[PDB]
């Protein structure tokens, strides 16, 4: 009964959540095709919504003229690191320390910093210096309380490739390749009642859902088709990325599956690390603009 | 949700139900749409009509006693004894049959000896 | 015990080829692909296969090695057993919450049966659907339904969450 | 109680409306008026009825 | 145009109006029944239309001596730019300004070109004229003297 | 069976009715609001008994009516799982029988009837039993369990109560009478 | 057919003088308005369903009390696309 | 306008913010009351008019 906007709190979509918002799996990679009855099985209105004069869409009819779009996903057959939180990931990863979940301090030296959190609870400038403090002293230490301390190698970064220069023959220091999965599965261990002391939260946004393993798709109303002269479809700079992100997926499933000749598999990872960060951010850095065939950049 | 909160509720019988409904049925009765009672209203008190097997003010006098006779006998047993009108130890094995404790026949006994008077005796 | 229960995980995915598998990386504690597959006959490929599965469950560890002649890598597998005893509830134990809700939506659920060697078991609100006729085969609609696998599934589940619920 | 001149333009502007959409009006006959000028009329008579909650 | 929503004591007066149509100058263009749709008073009959009004319904009467609006010079510069006016209507093809008030609105007379808009929802109009109207504005507040004077 | 609410919610007034005290005039507009549906949680809201105390007057930016704070009460009927109803056989089918038990119906299939072989008379609307020569049809008075509640919409005529008389004491009361003895 | 335009400087003198109610009349009104059902303890918007003529948001199913939200539909889109990235903005709504 | 506002007061302002924008996305909130929020989504600014609330006795006999 016309109740109005209270508030707005921000955070990160899980996986979860992703799952029951997303109307229809997207799969087939094409656009429309051809000049004549226009409605696919995949990117196209699928349950997501509608353009054309044809009436279809999730059982509520709801022509073109007025229709609130509806959202999809993809199911990511590997995991994936988001480029916008890499810079924070490292915050993160350097720490903490690896199997056990503490924040390499003594539970004393925890105890008295949680006090310094009710006194600032409004002044975002002046708790960003404390964030780093933590930050600060946990990167020149060495010894966990809770594994004894079996020598900690460093982290590496930048742009969205990390290392660690450990020791496994006698002294050797040589960079062992870092992928999302691994990352991924040493962040779930982090219990949430460490959260507070980093700089996340419990509910909200948790740390493993930083690496992307569902991409939602946007809909249809927000993807216009512009047409270029009378009769030339000029596709929207979205819907081609996202039909280049299927084109490599689907032969991504089909292909480590089947057959493993292993090579194929590195290769394949950073360029899906690759086209992703274009997707998100096509003037990222180190990331040459993935272009139509035209020159145009897209946005 | 009805509302923001529920703050008191009350179990009533069926008898004592119709004449709440008749008076709702008297209001209305303002003849300007005439406004007649809806549907599934209407079909409610043909069915009250029936089943009233206690009058109104004697129902109250048992549903206070039959309170007052175990403490395992709650208000909506207690009400629901006065809906079915049990007349020996059958009608009350088949209403507690599916329930947590199922009365010996001499606890039943002292229950059936206050149904015992009321009776319709028809 | 201990040997033998890791062997028996990659059994219910692979099979037998798969249990050679988890043989041949013991018996060299470092191995490539090529020398897995030498060792028990099976296909290089149908032995990796087997290995992508393994490095999913967190069991199966790698570290690249370049060849300084050819520029390429080739991989040296090893084992990270610290994990065992843990997968084997974590999986379980979440699979019996699978089962516990099966369980309790058995209650207040399937009651309908078609009275063929196939499509029976329907729901109430399947059932006011088809009006009390069969759409799939056209025989007449019957009642109360399995009453004695829903004894008997409860009867399967339980027994089976008291050693896990330890 | 004298009011602000906030509070004025509201008690009016809020008047008004109820003015349009039926609310009985008191003595305020003269000729045809616009639903606006027949509230400054009724709250020149201080016969307004609404009051200012005064947070404090 | 203005709605106006007629209500019991100017029932008399829109009748009238309606009636005159979309030509002469105490006219009207647009009728708003309760539903929402809006039937425009043109097309070949008017008459039927002011028929039995039936109280409740919105007029769109042109602009009448009296209704506010406000004004814009558009820089706007300082507070005092946009002020509120009382709508006098006379035979030609530009703005008439009073001589006193161009201090404010900075503006000399060689060409310069001033915009009105008219607002229409009753709370707004109704804050409109008792809060920015031209009298409450004589002593400038960026200094302790008068600012709408004698030139 | 039924059950009595005491709920406070808040109420609109139009000014159309302004010039009419708080009481009456919110209980005619709360009315129009709540009787003829199905609230999931309670079940059917049939009448507005009364409005004990309403509060004062609140106006809101933009929309020119009065918000009111009201305290009524409310008369609603819920069909819980398993409780024991008795109702009225107004409707015969060749597969089942639709009960009214209060302002709803309920459904009692013919495979959940008696613990007896039942056969549908044809040429009649009535169901005849094998070994029991007992017949069952319209007007008889019955005594039946709920055993599923099916709530789709908010409309009363959406919903689907499921039920089952093959117990014990259950049926017409004419032939609980003479299996007594 | 167009004038001149209410851009950074017309907002500040309004303000000035406290027009409230003048100002959300000329900057938005005079657009669209599209009316939204927000879930009142999930955030995210709803879903209809016509034929059967019923609301449904995607977490709790109908059983928590959504309600209607009435805002400029061009902040609707802005939403979307914070959705379409991994950010969640969730409306938590107020009472009257 | 760099330092604390809300989140969407920084917004419309030196469009950069994907490494800062990003920043209030793990564990903040934000209610209102600004100005450029509030006319940004449709509702009453808090200054002037919008800070005053009414109440009102409804017998009202007309006289
Ligand atoms: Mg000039
Ligand atoms: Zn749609
Ligand atoms: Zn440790
Ligand atoms: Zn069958
Ligand atoms: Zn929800």
């Amino acid at each position: 009964m016309k109740k109005v906007i209270g508030s707005i709190e921000f955070g990160i979509l899980s996986p979860q959540e992703i799952r029951k918002m997303s109307a229809a799996e997207i799969t087939v990679p094409d656009t429309y095709d051809d000049d004549g009855y226009p409605i696919e099985g995949g990117l196209m209105d699928k349950r997501l919504g509608v353009i054309d004069p044809g009436l279809r869409c999730e059982t509520c009819g709801a022509r073109a003229g007025e229709c609130p779009g509806h959202f999809g996903h993809i199911e990511l057959a590997r995991p994936v690191i988001h480029v916008g939180f890499a810079k924070t990931i490292h915050r993160v990863l350097e720490s903490t320390c690896r199997e056990c979940g503490r924040i390499k301090l003594t539970d004393e030296e925890i105890e008295e910093y949680m006090q310094k959190f009710e006194v600032m609870g409004d002044r975002k400038g002046a708790v960003d210096k404390l964030i780093k403090e933590i930050h600060k002293k946990a990167k020149e230490r060495m010894v966990c309380p809770h594994c004894g301390a079996p020598q900690f190698p460093i982290k590496f970064e930048r742009p969205t490739i990390y290392w660690e220069l450990r020791k496994d023959e006698e002294g050797n220091e040589y960079k062992h390749r870092m992928m999302p999965s691994e990352v991924r599965d040493r962040l779930e261990k982090i219990p949430d009642k460490d959260l507070p002391l980093l700089g996340l939260h419990p509910e909200k946004s948790r740390p493993e859902w930083m690496v992307l393993t569902v991409l939602p798709v946007p809909p249809v109303t927000m993807r216009p088709s512009i047409t270029l002269e009378s009769g030339i479809r000029a596709e929207d700079d979205l819907t081609h990325k996202l039909v280049d992100i299927i084109r490599i997926n689907n032969r991504l499933k089909s292909n480590i599956e089947a057959g493993a000749p292993q090579l194929i598999i590195e290769d394949l990872w950073d360029l899906l690390q690759y086209h992703v960060t274009t997707y998100i951010n096509n003037e990222t850095s180190g990331v040459p603009p993935a272009k139509h065939k035209s020159g145009r950049p897209l946005k | 949700m009805i509302g923001r909160k529920k703050l008191e509720e009350h179990y009533i019988t069926i008898a004592e139900a119709k004449e709440l409904l008749e008076r709702r049925h008297a209001e209305g009765l303002a003849e300007n749409p005439e406004e007649p009672m809806f549907y599934e209203a209407r079909v409610s008190l043909e069915h009250a009509e029936r089943f009233a097997k206690l009058k109104p003010e004697q129902a109250r006098e048992l549903k206070e006693k039959l309170m007052g006779l175990f403490d395992w006998i709650n208000e909506r047993i207690a009400a629901k004894l006065v809906d079915i009108l049990p007349e020996d130890y059958l009608d009350i094995r088949v209403i507690f049959a599916k329930e947590e404790y199922m009365p010996t026949p001499e606890e039943a006994e002292e229950i059936i000896k206050v149904i015992d008077e009321y009776r319709p005796l028809e | 015990r201990k040997n033998k229960e890791l062997l028996e995980i990659a059994q219910e995915i692979g099979g037998e080829e798969a249990v050679e598998v988890v043989k041949a990386l013991e018996k060299m504690k470092e191995a490539t692909d090529e020398e897995l597959a030498e060792a028990t006959g099976i296909r290089v490929n149908t032995v990796r296969r087997i290995l992508y599965m393994l490095n999913d469950e967190g069991l199966a560890d790698f570290k690249r090695i370049r060849d300084p002649e050819t520029g390429w890598y080739y991989y040296y597998w090893r084992l990270e057993t610290k994990k065992l005893p843990e997968i084997i509830r974590s999986r379980k134990m979440a699979e019996l919450k699978k089962l516990k809700e099966m369980l309790e939506e058995e209650t207040s659920e399937i009651y309908y049966w078609c009275g063929t060697e196939g499509h029976p078991k329907l729901t109430f609100d399947e059932a006011m659907e088809y009006e009390f006729q069969c759409p799939i085969c056209g025989k007449m609609l019957m009642q109360y339904d399995n009453t004695h696998i829903i004894e008997e599934l409860k009867r399967r589940i339980e027994e089976l969450e008291i050693e896990l619920g330890l | 109680f004298r009011y602000t001149r906030f509070e004025k333009a509201r008690i009016i502007g809020a008047r008004a409306l109820q003015i349009a959409m039926g609310a009985p009006v008191l003595i305020d006959v003269p000729e045809g008026i616009t639903p606006l000028q027949a509230a400054l009329l009724e709250f020149e008579k201080g016969v307004i009825p609404i009051t200012v909650i005064r947070p404090s | 145009t203005v709605p106006e929503k007629v209500t019991e004591f100017n029932y008399e007066k829109l009748k009238q109006r309606v009636l005159n149509g979309p030509e002469k100058y105490p006219g009207a263009n647009y009728v708003i029944d309760p539903e929402g749709r809006r039937i425009r008073l043109m097309e070949s009959n008017r008459e039927l239309i002011a028929e039995k009004l039936d109280i409740g319904w919105t007029v769109e009467r042109h602009l009448e001596d009296g209704d506010v609006v406000l004004f814009n010079r558009q820089p706007s510069l300082h507070r005092m730019s946009i002020m509120a006016h009382r709508v006098r209507v006379m035979p030609y093809r530009t703005f008439r300004l009073n001589l006193p008030v161009c201090p404010p609105y900075n503006a000399d007379f060689d060409g310069d070109e001033m915009n009105l808009h008219v607002p229409q929802t009753e709370e707004a109009q109704a804050e409109a004229k008792i809060l920015m109207e031209v009298q409450n504005h004589i002593i400038s507040p960026r200094y302790g003297g008068p600012l709408i004077a004698g030139i | 069976m039924y059950k009595l609410l005491k709920v406070k919610d808040v109420v609109r007034i139009p000014p159309r009715m302004f010039t009419m005290d708080p009481k009456e005039a919110a209980k005619i507009v709360l009315r129009e609001t709540y009787e003829g549906i199905y609230d999931r949680d309670e079940g059917v809201v049939l009448a507005i008994l009364d409005v004990e105390e309403i509060s004062e007057g609140v106006i809101v930016p933009g929309d020119g009516a009065t918000y009111h704070e009201a305290i009524f009460n409310v008369l609603v009927w819920e069909p819980r799982n398993q409780e024991v109803v008795e109702g009225e056989v107004v409707e015969m089918m060749p597969y089942g029988a639709f009960i009214r038990i209060g302002p709803m119906d309920g459904l009692v299939h013919i495979s959940q009837l008696m613990d007896d072989y039942v056969v549908f008379d044809e040429k009649n609307r009535q169901f005849i039993g094998k070994e029991t020569n007992r017949v069952l049809k319209l007007g008889d008075y019955v005594r039946a369990r709920i055993i599923g509640v099916s709530v789709k919409s908010r409309v009363i005529r959406e919903n689907k109560i499921n039920m089952t008389m093959r117990q014990p004491g259950l049926g017409k009361f004419e032939w609980i009478e003479k299996e007594k003895k | 057919e167009g004038g001149l335009r209410f851009g950074e400087m017309e907002r500040d003198v309004l303000i000035g003088h406290g027009a409230a109610m003048l100002l959300i009349e000329r900057l938005l009104e005079e657009s669209d308005k599209t009316e939204v059902w927000v879930c009142e303890s999930c955030g995210h918007l709803a879903l209809e369903d016509k034929r059967r003529g019923k609301v449904y948001c995607p977490v709790c199913g109908e059983d928590e009390r959504i309600s209607k939200v009435e805002m400029s539909y061009a902040f609707k889109l802005l939403l979307d696309e914070l959705k379409a990235m991994v950010i969640r903005p969730s409306l938590r709504l107020k009472d009257r | 306008v760099g330092e604390k506002a809300s989140v969407l007061a920084r917004a419309a302002f030196e469009i950069t913010t994907q490494h800062l924008f990003a920043a209030a996305e793990r564990g903040e909130v934000d209610p209102l009351n600004g100005v450029v929020e509030n006319v940004l989504i449709g509702q009453p600014v808090p200054v002037g008019t919008g800070i005053v609330k009414l109440a009102m006795s409804l017998p009202l006999r007309p006289k």
